RNA sequence: CAGGCCUUGACAUGCUAGGGAACCCGGGUGAAAGCCUGGGGUGCCCCGCGAGGGGAGCCCUAGCACAGGUGCUGCAUGGCCGUCGUCAGCUCGUGCCGUGAGGUGUUGGGUUAAGUCCCGCAACGAGCGCAACCCCCGCCGUUAGUUGCCAGCGGUUCGGCCGGGCACUCUAACGGGACUGCCCGCGAAAGCGGGAGGAAGGAGGGGACGACGUCUGGUCAGCAUGGCCCUUACGGCCUGGGCGACACACGUGCUACAAUGCCCACUACAAAGCGAUGCCACCCGGCAACGGGGAGCUAAUCGCAAAAAGGUGGGCCCAGUUCGGAUUGGGGUCUGCAACCCGACCCCAUGAAGCCGGAAUCGCUAGUAAUCGCGGAUCAGCCAUGCCGCGGUGAAUACGUUCCCGGGCCUUGUAC
C-alpha cells in the first residue's frame, strides 16, 4: 500500500494483464469489489456511515 | 463488546441515507468516488464552520449539495462572496454546476457531531478530561435530549497508558430501533497521540 | 402505447412517484394500465467485520432496486407535454418507452 | 468567578440593545463577554495571556458575534479600531472588568483620548 | 500448450540475434534473460548462456531437444 | 533474492536561475527499464508599423524547504474485531438500618430462556441489560395486472399459439391475525393439565441485535497517529527467480474402499442469482473440449440452464472386479505478450494405495443430521475439493444428572 504502489497502477502497463484493481480510498488491492471500487473495510466504513445510496444491513 | 455503528442499525428506519441518489453498475462507483472527493473537500475547508452532515443529492446530470451548519455567517460570508468561489472550486472539481444550499441546526447542542468536535477542540487545547465531559454531558442535557452519553478513548493527559473515560446520563435505549439516537464521532490530534471521542444522544421515539 | 418505467432503491419514493405520475395522466383524459410491480433484485456483500482475521464474523449488506411500470394507453399530446415537465423526487429513476 | 445573576444586572444596567457594539478588557475565562454577545451585536476584546486564552478561545465559539484581538490595551490606536470593527453599528459602549493596579490609567487613557 | 494456430512463440530479440550470428561464422556463450523460448532448428549445435536467477547457466544444444522450452535445463532450485 | 539502472524523484505544495516556454513524430544501444541522438515545432494576452520584445499557464537543468519508507515499537495509541457469552448480570436516586467501613434493595419460597414474573420481605423505583419495537418464512384481505397467470368463452398450422379475462398461482405495497384471548378443572397469585375455535397455542421457526468489564487478547502489512531509525538507500524503475522446495510430523477437507451398488440410453419436478468491450439461442466442421457463421437480450421478455439424486429399460455377478482413479507417456483446445519452474480443460494409453480403519476424538434435537445438485463474490484464465447462499429426498434418539467439560447463584477457611 506504498504510495508509488498507488501511482503504479494508474498507468498503462504495455500489456493488458499487468492492470489490476486497487482501493479508491485506501489503496488496498485485497479485498476490492468491482461494483463499487472499494476494500471490505472501507465498504463497512461507509455503509454503516450511511454514505452508501440504498446499501443497508441484511437479515432474512 | 464491540457495539455496532448506532446509524447503520437505523438505516431503514427513524435515520435517512446521507447520500440520495440513483445509479446503475455502469456509473455507480464514479458517482461514489466524486462524492467521496466532494465530501472530503467541504470537510478540510467547512471545519471552522462547525459542519454537522453533508446531503448530497443528484436529479439530472446535476448535483444538490445541502450543508448543515452551526453558524451559516462563516460559511456565507459578508455579502455571499465566499460560496461563489466554494461553489466554483466544486464546478471546477467536477464539471456538472453544483448548486450549493446552506441550513442552519436549530439549538447546535442537540446535534452529536458537534458535541464530538466540541469535545475534541477541547481535548486538544490540554483542557481536564473529566470535567469537561461533565460539563458536555450537562449541558446536552440542559437543552431537552432525553438522553446523552460521551466516551473518550485514551491516553488521558499524555500518560504512559491509555484508558477510557466514559460519562452519561438520562435514558440511552441503543437496543431499540424505534429510538432516533443521534451518533457522532471526533478525533483530536494531540503531541502525544490521537483520541477519539463518541458522543450519542437520545431524542424522543417513534 | 408508452411505457413508463421506474427504478429506485427507496420503495417508497419510488410509490410516490408512480401515484403522481398516474394521478396526473388519468386526470389527463385517456385511461393508463395502472403501477405493475415488478420483481426487486437484490445484490448482496457479505465481509469479514474484523479489519485482519476471524473470517467467522461475516457481516451483510444489501442493496435492493424496486421496479414499477405504468403502460400509459391511447397518448394525448397534452398529456405528453404534461410528462417530461414534472420534477421527479431525487432517488427516482425515470425511463420512457413505446 | 462571580454569581451568574449579578452579571446580568451589570448588563441590563450597560442598557445595551441589539445594535450596540461593546469592547471589553480583560474577559479572563470569559463570563462577562458570553452574557454579553446574547443581547449585543459585536464584541471586541483586548486580551493579553496565552494561559487562559485556550479557555476563551473555547467559551465564545457558539457565538459569532465575539472578536478577539491580542494586542496591549494601553499600546493600542484605540480609534483606529474603534472606526475599523464598528462600520455598521449605531452606538457603541465599553463593559469590562479591570485587574485592580492597573484600573485608573486605562480609564484615564479612554477618556484622555 | 500452444495453441498451434498462431505457431511457436520464440522471443524476436533472441531469434534476430540467432539468425545474424549463424549467417555469420560463430560465437560462443549468448548470454539471454528468455526463459520463454522455444527450441528451434536454427539454432542447434550452438551454446546459451541462460540466466536462472543468479547466474547464466551454459547449456548445449543439441538436435534431440528441439521441441522443448530454454528455461526447463536451467535448475531454479538447488536440494543439497 | 540475483542482476541491470535513477537521485527535489513514481506522487503533492513553494522559491533562484536560465528555455528549447502547450511540444509532435523517428534512430542507435539493450532483457527491458534506462542511456545518448535525430527531423517537424509555439497552440494565450499587451506592446512595438513590423522587426523585436513585457509577460502567462508550460515542460527541461542546477540548487534550496523536501517528499518517500509493507523500517521498529499492538508493552505509548485511535479505529475495528475475537473470547468469556446472547451468559444474565452490572449500577444509581430517594427512603430505611448501623457511631462508622457499610448493608437493604439485588436475600428467602416458587417459576421461566432470562435480575421473566408472583408472594413474602424495609423498601419504592429508575438506568445499561433480557423481552419488545425491525427483517424473512407460515394464513387471509385491499389497491395493481406485463415481460406474470389461464379457470369459464372463440378460433389455433394444438405450443397461452392468437382473440380475450385478472377468476387462481404469482408479483410487489398497505393492513388483518396470536393476545393464556374463550371454557373446564387445580392453586393465594405468577402459573399448570386438558379442551374448543383457528394456518399457526402457550417465547409459531430463523435473522439483525452483544451490558458494566476481563483477557498488557489481535492488528503500526487496510487506514489514521506519538517517538526512534534510512535518505546515491532501509527510496524508486525493469528482467528473471521465489512465495509452488521436501528424509518427516500436525490441522482442515475432497474422493473411495461397493450390490440400499456401478455403467449406459429415455423421461420428469426447484429455488435463489448473474449478464451490453457480457450472456451467448440456432446451424455447420470436429469423438471431444472448441472453432466458423449467426440471431436475441440494459433484461418476470433473451441466455447462462443440463438440475442431480428420482422413475423406466438394459448390462455387471463378489472378483482388487464395468469398485477406486491416483501416477505416468503421448496427442490437442482455450485465456493470456508469455503455460519449464507453476494454469484449466479434452482424447487415447497405464491403472497405485485402499476389504470400513488402536489409543483417542468431533458434529448434530426436525425440515435437523445424512445425502444430491445449482448460483454468486473475486476473476483475462484458474490450482475453488475453499467461502457465502439456494433448493430436492429426508431420519434415529433423549430413561435420567452419577460421572467428564464449561458456566451462574447462594454458603465457609487464609491474604490485600
Ligand atoms: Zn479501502
Amino acid at each position: 500500500a506504498r504510495k508509488a504502489l498507488i501511482e503504479k497502477a494508474k498507468r498503462t502497463p504495455k500489456f493488458k494483464v499487468r492492470a489490476y484493481t486497487r482501493c479508491v480510498r485506501c489503496g488496498r488491492a485485497r479485498s476490492v469489489y468491482r461494483f463499487f471500487g472499494l476494500c471490505r473495510i472501507c465498504l463497512r466504513e461507509l455503509a454503516h456511515k450511511g454514505q452508501l445510496p440504498g446499501v443497508r444491513k441484511a437479515s432474512w | 463488546g464491540n457495539k455496532i455503528h448506532p446509524i447503520g442499525f437505523r438505516l431503514g428506519i427513524t435515520r435517512d441515507w446521507e447520500s440520495r441518489w440513483y445509479a446503475g453498475k455502469k456509473q455507480y462507483r464514479h458517482l461514489l468516488l466524486e462524492d467521496q472527493r466532494i465530501r472530503g473537500l467541504l470537510e478540510k475547508e467547512l471545519y471552522s464552520a462547525g459542519l454537522a452532515r453533508v446531503d448530497i443529492e443528484r436529479a439530472a446530470d446535476n448535483v444538490a449539495v445541502t450543508v448543515h451548519v452551526a453558524k451559516p455567517g462563516v460559511v456565507i460570508g459578508r455579502g455571499g462572496e465566499r460560496i461563489r468561489v466554494l461553489r466554483e472550486e466544486l464546478a471546477k472539481l467536477t464539471g456538472k454546476n453544483v448548486a450549493l444550499n446552506v441550513q442552519e441546526v436549530q439549538n447546535p447542542n442537540l446535534s452529536a457531531p458537534l458535541v464530538a468536535q466540541r469535545v475534541a477542540e477541547q481535548i486538544e487545547r490540554r483542557f481536564a478530561v473529566r470535567r469537561a465531559i461533565k460539563q458536555a454531558v450537562q449541558r446536552v442535557m440542559e437543552s431537552g435530549a432525553k438522553g446523552a452519553k460521551v466516551i473518550v478513548s485514551g491516553r488521558i493527559g499524555g500518560a504512559e497508558q491509555a484508558r477510557t473515560e466514559w460519562a452519561a446520563q438520562g435514558r440511552v435505549p441503543l437496543h431499540t430501533l424505534r429510538a432516533n439516537i443521534d451518533y457522532g464521532f471526533a478525533l483530536a490530534r494531540t503531541t502525544y497521540g490521537v483520541l477519539g471521542v463518541k458522543a450519542y444522544i437520545f431524542l424522543g421515539e417513534v | 402505447k408508452i411505457r413508463i418505467k421506474l427504478r429506485g432503491f427507496d420503495h417508497k419514493t419510488l410509490d410516490a412517484s408512480a401515484q403522481k405520475i398516474v394521478e396526473a395522466a388519468r386526470r389527463s383524459g385517456a385511461q393508463v394500465s395502472g403501477p405493475i410491480p415488478l420483481p426487486t433484485r437484490v445484490r448482496r456483500f457479505t465481509v469479514i467485520r474484523g479489519p485482519f482475521k476471524h473470517k467467522d464474523s461475516r457481516e451483510h449488506f444489501e442493496l435492493r432496486t424496486h421496479n414499477r411500470l405504468v403502460d400509459i394507453i391511447n397518448p394525448n399530446r397534452k398529456t405528453i407535454e404534461q410528462l417530461m415537465t414534472l420534477d421527479l423526487p431525487t432517488g427516482v429513476e425515470i425511463e420512457i418507452k413505446t | 468567578l462571580i454569581d451568574t445573576n449579578i452579571l446580568n444586572r451589570i448588563v441590563d444596567h450597560a442598557e445595551v440593545t441589539e445594535k450596540t457594539g461593546v469592547i471589553e478588557i480583560g474577559p479572563g475565562i470569559g463570563a462577562l463577554t458570553e452574557q454579553l454577545a446574547k443581547r449585543a451585536k459585536k464584541v471586541v476584546a483586548f486580551e493579553i495571556d496565552q494561559r487562559l486564552l485556550p479557555i476563551l478561545k473555547d467559551t465564545l465559539s457558539p457565538y459569532e458575534n465575539v472578536t478577539v484581538i491580542h494586542q496591549d490595551v494601553l499600546k493600542a490606536d484605540v480609534k483606529s479600531v474603534i472606526e475599523e470593527q464598528f462600520q455598521d453599528c449605531d452606538e457603541i459602549m465599553v463593559v469590562a472588568n479591570l485587574p485592580y493596579y492597573v484600573t485608573t490609567p486605562i480609564i484615564m487613557k479612554l477618556l484622555e483620548e | 500448450p500452444r495453441s498451434l494456430k498462431k505457431g511457436v512463440f520464440v522471443d524476436d530479440h533472441l531469434l534476430e540475434k540467432v539468425l545474424e550470428l549463424n549467417a555469420k561464422g560463430e560465437k560462443r556463450l549468448i548470454k539471454t534473460w528468455s526463459r520463454r523460448s522455444t527450441i528451434v532448428p536454427e539454432m542447434v549445435g550452438h551454446t546459451i548462456a541462460v540466466y536462472n536467477g543468479k547466474q547464466h547457466v551454459p547449456v548445449y544444444i543439441t538436435e534431440n531437444m528441439v521441441g522443448h522450452k530454454l528455461g526447463e535445463f536451467a535448475p531454479t532450485r538447488t536440494y543439497r
